[PDB]
RNA sequence: CGGAGAGGUA
DNA sequence: GGGTATTCGCCGTGTACCTCTCCTAGCCC
DNA sequence: GGGCTACCTCTCCATGACGGCGAATACCC
């Protein structure tokens, strides 16, 4: 279900915006969990361009060199 | 209730008529309110799940795709074929009646 | 000579209801 | 933060840590001096339930503070819920160059315009205008044209024009639920104080004009100046996303005012006289020798575009009305005649600008909205469409048909007191009746409105 | 019959119901309750004597000490309510309490105390109740509203559907105190009666009797019958009543007397019931594996060895029926349990018990409620004594008592306080039957549970906790102290009673500040019934059943007034008629009807009597001396509409008012209203502004006279007669000789309230409406108030309104305002603004108040006096120096400044000083008014109303000893020297004199002590030094933006001022005023604003007939002729005025008071018809349809369509437009967070919240997303950068990161929880 | 320039 | 001991805004 | 009343939400 399928993620960022923040940073906190920074809300959240709308070419410029 | 508001605004309401239409009139608004907070939980469960979902390349290149009929219960046909396949792109050729046309 | 400011802190939540989370 | 009067305020962390660093202290000192086991045992219990009420305070209640024992506040309050760091401060950001105030309508507007307040675009503008006036050269310091503007002198406000002219703003109806609850305009200065928003745009926002309250938001940057023009502009909005139709749907004295325009009664002056063409349709209205909706064939002239790109001309007499003439001087050339020759409600002119935008592209469909709001509020100006109190009929078969009613929950009475038939049973035949009852008094005000 | 001033505008009062009860006084429960709070009460039955008499006498721990109570009294408050709303103190008496202390000696239990004490010890400042039935906190005007809580008693509620998802519903039982510990009873799906105590974990239900002390087979005595079996031959037998097998399969073959009754596999029919009863017959044969599913009742011991066969609770079977088959247990008992009748409930739940015993139970219970500990026995009796059976941790009230014995159908209302065995008992008794089929549950919808709080309620409790608080302080230091070296006001203490007190008035859920800018406002905010508070549900968490309405509301609370948004319904609104009854409940005005006749006496029902009788309505069409004409009426039985018989009926409704609150019995045509709109009209016209000149609404109800008399806002002549001088000022009444007192004679002198400021910034104002040589009666107006008229109440103004789509300017539901009504200055507010500057002693130095100041120039100083504050009356605009003020740093300007946007003009200065600090120059300029005025106050007190005694000594003097020459060669003071013989006439000359000489000592002790009140210094916040406070008044009128709104929740916003000649006009030239727009009318269904229209068109008319007929100036005679017809007018109704009776200027000044129109009253759902009003409009020269052509003014052409016109009354309400609007280039920003601040008066920012972003997310916008969240918020570096880029003329941007998401790794990394950034 | 509560707006 | 129920504990519950009030206890002076 | 010094952990405050979901025991052979 959604309420699910948002919290299991391979970003944490994302499922931890969302419900039960504690839980998320728990089981991404035991794990070692790395987010990539790939999607649109973790780069609202960290203030980059979203690499939805005008920004996505700028992230095949940035994804294309490294 | 098995005696309706027999009269209309124009003429008058008496005592008990305006008094149950008071009544359905608050179960709107309580309903609207709740219906509001459920609503925008709604707004923000679905915008979290989507979230991420970049239309990212041009063609993925598949032979697959669901089919659509229109949609029948056993009234009249509810909503027909050009409502629900306008603007999407076509999974196989479509057939004519006539075989392999 | 001491007078400690957390002597002094308001209690700025003083009205909620004591069954009420997060604050 | 220091308050006033002698007295500070701070967060509940200090508190919280105050609190661990007693505990931690007190067992440093017993374990130091060689305390017996159980008050040790009581220390690191309460050190271990004291980092238990830093960390996370909300499973067990436990901090408490005085005259009013309330739970305090911890990191994991500090991050969690609707008012942590998320929500609060981090996916929503208060925001700077922005503005609020009391909406109105104007529709003198294009749909690419909105009003805005000269103070509130004086207010919103500070930095452009203190770059131009030492940029022409007004001033030397950003303090001489901070005194400028703050004494509102005679030459800012052509400055003020000529920095608003092509600069969009972004206009937001404050519970956003779709894409379209923020759009962007080009503001037009207004004496007032409140921002005059596009009519037909208004649905688009849920809004109605009994005192919402919209903000405005700058685009500061040249990216933000073309991202709002590119796509967030109110002429490159006119579909909605969620469904293929228009979203300028001409919402309720504009269709009043087409309704009455494109109508006909059986018998008003003009009956069956033969028209040269549009324009003396709207030459023989505004004159007063024809009657606004009578029924007359013009010769009116079609650009059917069945070509390759091209339009054909053709033209002919249609049998039709006065009104629906003046409104065909209106619509454009690629479209047929006979989505006017109508009654043209809101489903029909709807489908009228679905029509147009997929047939004429994206700007006769924009020109041709804003035409249909200009006539349809001057027509509906000259309709003087009132309300009176005589103009709702009730049926003469109303009280018939009620004392019918009467008589047969009389029967079902009856027939309960006979014993012959259930509780349940008069309960469902009292609410048939009383439905087909209801049916036919609607029926009947409903011919005698519409066919009188 | 009328009196001089009820004939200066008598209201056309339309109305078929003749009415018997008049409207009670809108604010009865406000002074009712805090009236029966603090006042002397006899035997102790509420008010301050049952928390004085509950707590006390306070006796120590068996230290032959105690402080028993005498009495107590309440001194004079130290201010007046004017000067302590402008200081901002409380307006509190304080509370002087005698007390006694009492001292035993060694081993005198009983014996006579040593030493007694006696004083008045203070204690506290109870706030008092200002005579309009509001409080002063500190400085403001608050209301406390009235709680709906539920009542405390039992409930035997059902808790049905979502438990357990197998439709095995539940039920529970709870034993609500009024104050104490809770106690629920319930059961389970495993059919167990399981207890609860203060929502605590679960206990099985029988382990609280086994702590009554009951053993076993006592509670299976309670809870049961016997069943009796016999040692007999063989086949023990068994005693059978045939009741008992009702509704059972026998699965034996029942007979007896060798007759064969039932056969096995037959149910037992009623006629088997009539054979073994009618037969008579008692004792059959069973199979012994019938009685082995029996569960036996009492122990059974063996006689002969000293061991027990059976223990009670427990099954039988063959073989132990063989172990006491053979010793002799001759009577057998067991326990009735059959699935239909009698449940085995008390069986299984002493089957869950772990306990047996007193003990085991009470160590359960002890560990339960205290956990972790190790229980002792005397804790355990401690702490079960003193949860249910004590005086001090536990009571019901006497509603408790009567709630309790009522839903147990017992016979007293009256009883302890304290629980009992029985009750207990009893709750369990009647669960249990509950729970057999038998008896219903209660609902906590219905009024006859839910009771009314109020301030003498709650204000009592809250003194009653400072009492608790205070006996622990006192049995702590009356246990250690010893001798006569204390006296009673060493132990006691003011500081934890006056900070309970001051904690409840001071602010909780139920203090409210006063909505303040109406009488309406003031007089719905008191009748305010709340269902939040401590004690009841909340916000966020209630449903939709109390926010529900219910069929027992009829009467009680209002169902269409109440707020919209998150609190509907928890918020109700009490009604017109309604009372609280003596336990609290509410009650309703009925009439009492007997079997033929409509009594006309009155006779209040509660809302569960409600519920016996059959009620008329109050549309039943009567007749002579009271037969109703129908053969059938439409009435209410049991909360259900019926048609019942003609003489069946207990009694009819008192007036058709009754339903609706005064919030919403000041619509017009409300029966024609859809309950939204109804509501959202009731809610706009409680938020109206008043206007700068008071105008009559023309389509009024009659509740406007009530509302604007009945609140606090206008003068109400205590005495009539004769009106001796009248001045803005004050209005001086010399009183009629019949209700005038012997001594204290005297005149009445009243001080009208001028322009002060409201709570809500409007200008409350009080204007004379009575001239100099008037007559007048007690109960009469003399001074409008805001928004009132000649005594009517009148929120907004009432303009001439066309309906029609005009030029798209009322697209969605705008308004379109003429030049004309700016023009006349007919919207036109006043506000006040309060605008302090205090004097803070900070660090480096105290702040000074003078006018040097740098950076500025003569434009500011210009409107300065040489000590800095501005002038009365100097017009500051935005942004001049009101308050100079500078900081020492060489020095920094702090003063105070005008807030941006606004005008005005600075009506009055206020100046306090700390009690340390010299005062400047204009202080004593101000002190120095201040005394004079106080002087010329009350010389003109000591002279006016030594006009009226000697002016009554020469009155005496006239006859009876008359001395006319004399009388006037000395001087007024020695008028009683004269020859005069010796009855009542002299006595009454030394009660004159000796009044005088009374009136010459308190005008010089209150001069020496006004003097003492203005001369000293005034207490204030610790660390300021003098506060300067200053009045601007601005004048807002109107404009595009501001919200105007009807009485039928026609909102608006004025979207266009347009000239006079732009508006559509009528070809007599008349410009209508406003154009509304035709469509709010069909989808918003309510049709009552166009009747409104019409009936308004029909009052102009009359006005425009009047001022035809009197701008020509006919002879009173046509003008008689006309008024009469106006007056009669159709149908019968209740007015019927004679102008056979008026003297002549009584026609002429009131029709001064008609030609601007004539008023027309509505009630609520006794209204005009529509033949009425075109009736009405028949006396008019106006169309009968109520619409007329009209012209463009534009064009100049008649509109096709003959539109609408009228007059509507239309309010304005304080969401103006400049209090809206804001905006922000760069601030100031949050410390925490570098994000703006929040708000307008914060100068700050809008929030560009979260579905504002997923706005922006969801087209293609980056960049503008990445400037709205990062470089315009957030982070100090970007905005910096992107500032001088700005004035540079560059556009780009700097992002960087996010001030806030580096916090939020220092508030995931101050966990311990690393949290990092890669490369 | 700190946070709670109460009322109100859409 | 293995699968199945049952109680128990956590998480959540619409956005934006506008006014106002309100912020410390104890005690020995 | 109020100005100087400071809690360096004590008892009943409480009591009207509901759904859902998953984990931690309860129990039945
Ligand atoms: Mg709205």
């Amino acid at each position: 279900g959604i309420t699910k399928a948002s919290l299991a993620t391979e970003s944490f960022i994302s499922a931890a915006s969302f419900q039960e923040t504690t839980r998320v940073l728990t089981e991404a906190a035991v794990a070692g969990k790395r987010d990539e920074l790939r999607g649109l809300k973790e780069n609202v959240i960290v203030g980059r361009l979203i690499p939805a709308g005008t920004g996505y070419a700028y992230h095949q410029d940035r994804m294309r060199r490294r | 209730i098995e005696t309706p508001i027999t009269a209309n605004f124009r003429e008058g309401l008496n005592v008990l008529q305006y008094f149950i239409s008071t009544h359905g009139a608050r179960k709107g608004l309580a309903d609207t309110a709740l219906k509001t907070a459920n609503s925008g939980y709604l707004t923000r469960r679905l915008v979290d799940v989507a979230q991420d979902l970049v239309v990212t390349e041009d063609d993925c290149g598949t032979h697959e795709g669901i089919m659509m009929t229109p949609v029948i219960e056993g009234g009249d046909v509810k909503e027909p074929l050009r409502d629900r396949v306008l603007g999407r792109v076509t999974a196989e050729d479509v057939l004519k009646p006539g075989t392999a046309d | 000579k001491y007078e400690d400011v957390m002597h002094r802190v308001v209690n700025h939540a003083h009205q909620r209801n004591p069954n009420k989370k997060w604050s | 933060v220091p308050l006033d009067g002698g007295r500070f305020a701070t967060s509940d962390l200090n508190d919280l840590y105050r609190r661990v660093i007693n505990r931690n202290n007190r067992l440093k000192r017993l374990l130091d001096l060689a305390a017996p086991d159980i008050i040790v045992r009581n220390e690191k219990r309460m050190l271990q339930e004291a980092v238990d009420a830093l960390l996370d305070n909300g499973r067990r209640g436990r901090a408490i503070t005085g005259s009013n024992k309330r739970p305090l506040k911890s990191l994991a309050d500090m991050i969690k819920g609707k008012q942590g760091r998320f929500r609060q401060n981090l996916l929503g950001k208060r925001v700077d160059y922005s503005g609020r105030s009391v909406i109105t309508v104007g529709p003198y507007l294009r749909l690419h315009q909105c009003g805005l307040p000269k103070k509130m675009a004086l207010e919103l503008f500070k930095p452009f205008i203190y770059g131009k006036l030492e940029l022409r050269g007004l001033a030397t310091t950003i303090k001489a044209a901070k005194k400028m503007v703050e004494r509102e002198e005679a030459v800012v406000w052509d400055i003020l024009d000529e920095v608003i002219r092509e600069h969009p703003v972004l206009l937001n109806r404050a519970p956003t639920l779709h894409r379209l609850g923020i759009q962007a305009f080009e503001p037009v200065l207004i004496e007032g104080k409140a921002i005059q928003l596009h009519p037909l745009v208004c649905a688009a926002y849920n809004a109605d004009f009994d005192g919402d309250q919209m903000a405005v938001h700058v685009p500061l940057t040249l990216e933000a100046q073309l991202e709002a023009r590119a796509l967030m502009m109110s002429t490159n909005n006119i579909l909605s996303p969620a469904n293929g139709e228009p979203i300028i749907v001409p919402s309720q004295d504009v269709v009043l005012g087409l309704y009455y325009m494109t109508r006909d009664c059986v018998n008003a002056k003009g009956e069956g006289m033969v028209l040269t063409g549009p324009k003396e349709a709207e030459r023989l209205y505004r004159s007063g020798l024809a009657s606004l909706h009578a029924r007359v064939k013009v010769r009116i002239t079609e650009y059917e575009k069945d070509a390759n790109g091209e339009l054909v001309a053709k033209t002919s007499l249609k049998d039709t009305t006065v009104g629906r003439a003046i409104l065909w001087m209106i619509v454009p050339k690629g479209l047929p005649y006979s989505i006017v020759n109508q009654a043209l409600g809101k489903k029909a002119i709807s489908k009228m600008l679905n029509t147009c935008y997929r047939i004429l592209g994206l700007k006769p469909t924009v020109i041709f909205a804003d035409q249909i709001m200009y006539t349809g509020f001057a027509y509906a100006a000259r309709s003087g469409a009132s309300v009176g109190i005589d103009d709702m009929v009730i049926p003469e078969k109303k009280h018939e048909i009620i004392s019918e009613a009467e008589a047969e929950v009389a029967e079902i009475q009856e027939q309960f007191q006979s014993g012959l038939v259930t509780a349940g049973e008069r309960y469902n035949k009292v609410i048939d009746i009383w439905a087909a009852a209801n049916d036919r008094v609607s029926k009947a005000m409903m011919d005698n409105l519409q066919t009188e | 019959v009328y009196s001089y001033t009820e004939k200066k505008r008598i209201r056309k009062d339309f109305g078929k119901r003749p009415q018997v009860l008049d409207v009670p006084y809108l604010l009865s429960i406000q002074l009712d309750s805090f009236q029966k709070f603090i006042e002397q009460d006899p035997e102790g039955q509420y008010g301050l004597e049952a928390a004085f008499r509950s707590v006390f006498p306070i006796q120590s721990y068996s230290g032959n000490s105690e402080l028993q109570y005498v009495s107590y009294r309440l001194g004079e408050p130290v201010f007046d309510v004017q000067e302590c709303q402008i200081r901002g103190v409380t307006y509190s008496a304080p509370l002087r309490v005698k007390l006694r202390l009492v001292i035993y000696e060694r081993e005198a239990p009983e014996g006579t105390v040593k030493d007694i004490k006696e004083q008045e010890v203070y204690m506290g400042e109870i706030p008092l109740m200002t005579d309009n039935g509001t409080f002063v906190i500190n400085g403001t005007e608050r209301v406390i509203v009235s709680q709906l809580h539920r009542s405390p008693g039992v409930f035997f509620d059902s808790d049905k559907g979502k438990t357990h998802s197998s439709g095995k519903v539940l039920y529970n039982a709870r034993i609500i105190p009024y104050r104490g510990s809770w106690l629920d009873f319930e059961f389970d799906p495993k059919d167990n009666l399981f207890v609860r105590i203060d929502r605590r974990r679960k206990l099985p239900a029988t382990i609280i009797l086994r702590a009554l002390n009951y053993t076993t087979e006592q509670i299976l005595d309670l809870f049961f019958e016997k069943v009796i079996f016999e040692i007999r031959d063989n086949k023990l037998q068994m005693e059978l009543v045939p009741e008992r097998l009702r509704g059972e399969t026998a699965s034996f073959d029942i007979e007896a007397n060798g007759k064969v009754y039932v056969e096995k596999g037959r149910r037992i029919t009623a006629r088997h019931i009539r054979q073994l009863e009618k037969d008579d017959v008692k004792l059959i044969e069973v199979p012994v594996e019938y009685i082995a599913g029996k569960v036996v009742a009492k122990d059974y011991i063996d006689e002969s060895t000293g061991e027990l066969i059976c223990a009670a609770n427990m099954e039988l079977s063959l073989d132990l029926l063989a172990k006491l088959s053979q010793s002799g247990h001759k009577r057998i008992e067991t326990l009735f349990t059959n699935d239909l009748d009698h449940g085995p409930y008390i069986s299984e739940t002493l089957r869950v018990d772990p306990t047996n015993d007193r003990l085991s139970a009470l160590v359960e219970i002890y560990r339960m409620m205290r956990p972790g500990e190790p229980p002792t026995r005397e804790a355990a009796e401690s702490l079960f004594e003193n949860l249910f059976f004590s005086e001090d941790r536990y009571d019901l009230s006497a509603v408790g008592r009567m709630k309790f014995n009522r839903s147990l159908l017992r016979e007293e209302i009256e009883g302890s306080g304290i629980l009992s065995k029985d009750d207990i008992i009893d709750v369990m008794k009647k669960l249990i039957d509950i729970r057999n089929g038998k008896g219903e549950v209660d609902d906590i919808d219905h009024l006859g549970n839910r009771r009314i709080r109020s301030v003498g309620e709650m204000a009592e409790n809250q003194f009653r906790v400072g009492l608790v608080r205070v006996e622990r302080a006192v049995k702590e230091r009356l246990s250690l102290g010893d001798l006569d070296t204390l006296m009673p006001q060493d132990m006691i203490n003011a500081k934890p009673i006056s900070a309970a007190v001051k904690e409840f008035f001071g602010s909780s859920q139920l203090s409210q500040f006063m909505d303040q800018n109406n009488p309406l406002s003031e007089i719905t905010h008191k009748r305010r019934i709340s269902a939040l508070g401590p004690g009841g549900l909340t916000r966020e968490r209630a449903g939709f059943e109390v926010r529900d309405v219910h069929p027992t509301h009829y009467g009680r609370v209002c169902p269409i007034e109440t707020p919209e948004g998150p609190n509907i319904g928890l918020i109700n609104s009490l009604s017109v008629y309604a009372q609280t009854n003596e336990y609290g409940f509410l009650e309703t005005p009925y009439r009492k009807v007997t079997d033929g006749v409509v009594t006309d006496e009155i006779h209040y029902l509660s809302a569960i009597e409600e519920g016996n009788y059959v009620i008329a309505q109050a549309n039943s069409n009567l007749d002579e001396e009271g037969h109703f004409v129908e053969d059938l009426v439409t009435c209410r039985s049991k909360g259900e509409s019926s048609l019942f018989s003609r003489d069946q009926v207990d009694y009819m409704d008192v007036s058709t008012q009754q339903v609706v609150s005064v919030g919403a019995s000041l619509i017009p045509f409300l029966e024609h209203d859809d309950a939204n709109r109804a509501l959202m009209g009731a809610n706009m016209q409680r938020q109206a502004v008043p206007t700068l000149r008071a105008d009559k609404p023309l389509v009024g109800t009659g509740m406007e006279r009530a509302v604007a008399v009945d609140s606090g806002v206008t003068a109400v002549a205590k005495r009539g007669g004769v009106v001796q001088y009248v001045d803005a000022s004050r209005i001086v009444i010399k009183v009629n000789e019949d209700e005038m007192y012997p001594g204290e004679a005297g005149i009445d002198i009243y001080n009208l309230t001028k322009y002060t400021r409201s709570n809500q910034n409007t200008c409350i104002n009080q204007m004379p409406c009575v001239s100099l040589g008037e007559p007048v009666e007690r109960g009469d107006v003399l001074a409008d108030g805001p928004s009132t008229d000649l005594g009517e109440l009148a929120l907004g103004q009432n303009m001439r309104v066309a309906f029609m789509p005009w030029n798209g300017y009322n697209f969605e539901d705008s308004i379109l305002v003429s030049e004309r009504v700016v023009q006349e200055d007919r919207f036109t507010t006043i506000h006040i603004q309060e605008l302090a500057c205090v004097s803070r002693d900070t660090k480096l130095g105290p702040e000074e108040i003078t006018a040097d100041i740098p950076n500025v120039g003569e434009a500011a100083l210009s409107k300065l006096d040489e000590s800095g504050i501005v002038y009365i009356g100097a017009e500051v605009t935005g942004g001049d120096i009101l308050v100079g003020k500078v900081t020492p740093k060489d020095v920094k300007d702090s003063s105070l400044r005008v807030p941006n946007g606004v005008s005005g003009t600075v009506i009055d200065v206020q100046v306090f000083t700390r009690d340390g600090v010299e005062k400047d120059k204009r202080a004593l300029e101000i002190e120095e008014m201040q005394l004079k005025q106080a002087k010329k106050d009350l010389s003109e007190e000591l002279q006016i109303l030594e006009a009226g005694l000697f002016s009554r000594i020469r009155a005496v003097l006239v006859a009876g000893g008359v001395e006319a020459e004399k009388l006037d060669k000395l001087p007024r003071d020695r008028w009683l020297e004269l020859g005069l013989t010796d009855e009542e006439k002299q006595n009454q000359l030394e009660q004159l004199a000796e009044q005088y000489d009374e009136l010459k000592h308190e005008f010089e002790k209150k001069l020496e002590a006004k003097r003492r009140k203005i001369t000293q210094g005034d207490d204030l916040a610790p660390g300021v030094l003098k506060i300067v406070k200053v009045y601007l008044a601005v004048k807002r009128r109107i404009q595009p933006g501001d919200k105007m709104a009807g009485r039928h929740g026609n909102k608006g916003v004025i979207s266009k001022i347009n000239p006079i000649e732009d508006m559509p006009y009528d070809e007599n030239g008349t410009p209508v005023d406003i154009v509304l727009n035709p469509l709010g009318v069909p989808s918003r269904m309510n049709i009552g604003q166009i009747l409104e229209t019409h009936l308004g068109m029909a009052a102009k008319g009359i006005g425009d007939k009047i001022n035809a007929m009197l701008k020509q100036q006919q002879e009173v005679a046509k003008l008689r002729e006309f008024i009469q017809r106006a007056y009669d007018l159709g149908a019968d109704v209740r007015q019927k005025v004679d102008l056979s009776t008026f003297s002549d200027e009584e026609v002429m000044r009131l029709a001064e008071n008609l030609r601007k129109g004539m008023p027309i009253a509505t009630p609520v759902f006794d209204g005009a018809k529509e033949a009425e009003i075109k009736e009405l409009l028949k006396l008019g020269d106006l169309p009968t349809s109520g619409q007329i052509r009209l012209y463009d003014g534009r064009t100049g052409e008649q509109f096709e369509r003959p539109v609408t016109v009228g007059y509507m009354y239309m309010l304005k309400l304080n969401h103006l437009v400049d209090d809206k609007m804001h905006a922000r280039s760069t601030g100031s920003y949050s410390l925490v967070t570098q994000q703006p601040l929040g708000g307008k008066a914060q100068f700050g920012g809008q929030r560009f919240g979260e579905m504002e972003v997923w706005a922006l997310e969801a087209y293609g916008a980056a960049y503008t997303l990445q400037e709205m969240l990062t470089v315009k918020s957030d982070d100090v570096n970007g905005r910096t950068k992107m500032y001088k880029n700005i004035v540079d003329g560059n556009h780009q941007m700097e992002p960087g990161m996010p001030e806030s998401f580096n916090v939020l790794l220092k508030e995931i990394r101050s966990l311990g929880i690393n949290i990092e950034l890669e490369d």
